[PDB]
């Protein structure tokens, strides 16, 4: 017998209340930088450990550019919510 | 033990809900790039062994059904679950290609006591969207 | 230059929208079962890895008891939100 | 590199905000057990090397100040941060021993561009409370 709302893992593209960014030629920052990590560590790391490097590769190497005063020079930081009651290792 | 059990015959099923063009009504701008994602994605979970089924531009009453269509299903021999949603959004709300829709009702079918074959297995939800209208000016 | 809302880590005592439990003789389920893990793995594991076993030790071995119809036989499941952009190892 | 930098002279500072007795007005029941925690806690972070300062039953206008008192402070030589809050609560709201208080305003001082010495360091918030009034009947 376990908690129903358990084992659920949600990886939001940004921090609550904030906007999520997107490139018109590569697409999302969050999605490209995510797949790219599962590209390297899909069998090396756990998953939170992946999702965390994904957090850095999006908080560190991504910065908006725009001719708009408001929509320019803006950052983004993902959100890793986890209820999982165990580790995960795709393999 | 400590780490999940992932040695079931079928790794899972990775439905991606690629939403891009929004009903003029919704007033939601057409997301350019969404496509580049859905492909780099479908290709990603294909290499990890998931049954990826991509659906495009689905109204609110449509994502909800697919979901009950997906909760009700023998995931018995399936090891896990992955739902990738790419669309517009607010906080707690995701968007249909016709109207905004409450996230709660979506994820609910797969709840321990509603989706019992998935019970004990990890429901991995990846949401790609607008949790509001705040900008990070960045320090340092 | 980084995202302000970053590096923040919040460990909620339950799942959003839900109640949090408490023992009158040991205290919180979430707090006792947490310290107890940092008691063993404060130098063995990372932290998400700790916080996850904490998730199990609270989702698995804790079940409410009460003479009330409503306040009896209820479970709890913690919530690990993480923005951290790196790993953590207290030592 | 990959893992945080924790080899600063001072591991951090672990303020625990032990709230238990609530102003009859608030109508919040007196939490029995809270104390057993605050002790098992103070003893825990004492062994990991934190400057633990325990404050008890602080009204809403009181937790907020301590916080600005805590954000404004040279955490320069400090490696990290830990705020343990034990009290009643709702979703997004925590309770004072006089009145409910918005979580956002609390955590904000330590934001990258507000608390600059902590910048780059992990702000570890542990909240022990009621995110609403839902029960987990449990499956299996
Ligand atoms: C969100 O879905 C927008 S939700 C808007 C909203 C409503 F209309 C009504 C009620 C609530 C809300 Cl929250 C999308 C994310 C998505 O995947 O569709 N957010 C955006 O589209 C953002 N704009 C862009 O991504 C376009 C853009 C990109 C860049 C440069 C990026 C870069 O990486 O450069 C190197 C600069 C400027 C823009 O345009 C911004 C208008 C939001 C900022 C709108
Ligand atoms: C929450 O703070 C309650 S918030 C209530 C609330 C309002 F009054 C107004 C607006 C919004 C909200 Cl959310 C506390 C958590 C805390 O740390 O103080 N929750 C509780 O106190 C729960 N009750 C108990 O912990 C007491 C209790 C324990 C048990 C047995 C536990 C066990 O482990 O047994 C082995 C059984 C019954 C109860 O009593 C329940 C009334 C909530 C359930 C109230």
């Amino acid at each position: 017998k376990i908690p129903v709302e358990a084992d659920f893992l949600y990886a939001y593209s940004t921090a609550p209340g904030y906007y999520s960014w997107r490139n018109s030629k590569d697409g999302s920052w969050f999605i490209q930088s995510l797949c790219a990590m599962l590209k390297q560590y899909a069998d090396k790391l756990e998953f939170m450990h992946i999702l965390t490097r994904v957090n850095r590769k999006v908080a560190t190497e991504f910065e908006s550019f725009s001719f708009d005063a408001t929509f320019h020079a803006k950052k983004q930081i993902p959100c890793i919510v986890s209820m999982l009651t165990k580790e995960l290792y795709f393999y | 033990d400590n780490s999940y059990k992932m040695d079931y015959p079928e790794m899972g099923l990775c439905i991606i809900i690629n939403n891009k063009n929004f009903h003029k009504s919704t007033g939601m701008t057409s997301r350019s790039g969404t496509d580049v994602d859905a492909a780099n994605l479908r290709e990603t979970f294909r290499n990890l062994k998931y049954e990826v089924r991509n659906k495009n531009d689905l109204t609110r009453e449509e994502i909800v059904e697919l979901m009950r269509d997906v909760s009700k299903e023998d995931h018995s021999k399936r090891s896990s679950f992955v739902c990738v949603l790419l669309s517009h959004g607010e906080e707690g709300i995701i968007f249909g290609t016709n109207g905004p829709v409450d996230l709660k009702k979506i994820t609910n079918f797969f709840r321990g006591d509603r989706c019992r074959s998935l019970t004990g297995k990890p429901k991995l939800f990846i949401i790609q969207a607008c949790r509001g209208t705040e900008l990070d000016c960045g320090i340092e």
